[PDB]
């Protein structure tokens, strides 16, 4: 099966899904396409609100149907970025991002490149290969920024 | 030699649209 | 001959009455055409609040921002405190 | 006269015709101009939907911001205490 | 005198004028208290269109006649 | 006599709009 | 001159306004009308967003013209209250707001009567007649809500 979903900015996705796949899984194919996390995003269809639990059969979405998708402001975790400035900034990840992600993301926000950063958490410095649940960081945990020299 | 529904304005006998409003004699 | 003016007479009825038909269906087209641009005007209120609500939650995010070091700070000071007082 | 009588009426059976062409073709345009306006209103229908997860939004951040507030005000509190303690010795 | 002008909207307005207005004054006029162009506006009475360079008391307009306006 | 230039459907001579689609002969 | 402020959710107000009034000023107007405080109001009119330092006139604002307003979820200035469960909530004030009128912005939030709240603001207890500028109450202050038994 073939349904499209459209954003607030004209844009029209694509999906080639099934009657059993679960809005999780749309979400999930939504991110591939996109790069939007699944907790980021609202599915709408007839005006209905689709849950993550039920599938598209549950709300009879069948060939070349029109979903409606809007986006949220923030998402499920937060954690803080402090500089030695004093400065802190809030991003938005996922538990399985990347601390080269990470860097990504401060650099997306304060434009110093990643090979310049430095993360501390809890007293140990980051390494890019690995996630944030590989170094146990958590919603609303706090990281240190420092410039290399 | 009729006059429109509408505008009150008189069309030629001819006329199928007042020559106006355009609008058709019998609307 | 007359027939065949009974012909045309009757064509040029129908012909009138259709065009008829179709100016009132015109004209309800134009009905909603006018009002469904009236609904547009709305569409730059909405714009305008989303854009509120936007910066809304934005000016949110630094209060919170600013409260967590606030928070910091304290959780600092007693740390300091503590480790001091369990020498 | 017959002849000028079905001349005549020939004639408006033809302006007739060519009016209703000309009306039915302004009715497609309007209709195609319909279309458009729709998909304009289905635009503004997710405006909507938009602009009400932009609250939920901001709801959840002032949650936050009242959690820490609730967590900062106790910190304080077990400082004051602990200072008031510390001065017991 | 007063007269009426009687739009196809259903709307019908008034407007104050002397039969030695010209058919541009009361237009202008109309222009002036409604917004609607002169260029647009197609004036009728007694099934006649009214000429911009002659006067009400051309037509013969006297006190308390109703005119239609047709826009173009 | 006459086939829609829409539709394609013949209609008779009497007939003014299509008998199908109901659109003028001349559209 | 007679002006109409329209409202996303229908409600349309008129007010009585000149053109040499500036914007802060029909804000002004709106929260006598109306209540609202002029920083959680935002005016638009012909999809501009007008600005408090202009006039209606440098806008081109007539008679009988119709503006639109949205509005605010917050203001500018926040203060903390804290309930008698200990949690903590939000309310939106001004400065010059008074402590009965915060005790009405309580109730709306925790469905006590004015006349059973006592406000206490470091350590001293405040009266209703005075603001929040005579006790010197800035944002993200905290105020402690104490309970009482008068009336119903
Ligand atoms: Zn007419
Ligand atoms: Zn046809």
């Amino acid at each position: 099966m073939q349904i499209f979903v459209k954003t607030l900015t004209g844009k029209t996705i694509t999906l080639e899904v099934e009657p059993s796949d679960t809005i999780e899984n749309v979400k999930a194919k939504i991110q591939d396409k996109e790069g939007i996390p699944p907790d980021q995003q609202r599915l709408i269809f007839a005006g209905k609100q689709l849950e993550d639990g039920r599938t598209l059969s549950d709300y009879n979405i069948q060939k070349e149907s029109t979903l409606h998708l809007v986006l949220r402001l923030r998402g499920g975790m937060q954690i803080f970025v402090k500089t030695l400035t004093g400065k802190t900034i809030t991003l938005e990840v996922e538990p399985s991002d990347t601390i080269e992600n990470v860097k990504a993301k401060i650099q997306d926000k304060e434009g110093i490149p990643p090979d310049q950063q430095r993360l501390i958490f809890a007293g140990k410095q980051l390494e890019d290969g690995r996630t944030l649940s590989d170094y146990n960081i958590q919603k609303e945990s706090t990281l240190h920024l420092v410039l290399r020299l | 030699r009729w006059a429109c529904q509408s505008c009150t304005f008189e069309n030629e006998a001819a006329a199928v649209l007042c020559s106006i409003c355009e609008r058709p004699r019998l609307a | 001959d007359r027939a065949v003016l009974k012909e045309l007479s009757e064509k040029l009825e129908l012909a009138e009455k259709a065009l008829a038909s179709k100016q009132l269906q015109m004209d309800e087209m134009k009905q909603t055409i006018a009002k469904q641009e009236e609904d547009l005007e709305t569409m730059t209120i909405l714009r305008a609040q989303m854009e509120v609500y936007c910066s809304d939650f934005h000016a949110e995010r630094a209060a919170r921002e600013k409260i967590h070091e606030e928070k910091e700070q304290l959780a600092l000071q007693l740390a300091v405190l503590l480790k001091e007082n369990d020498a």
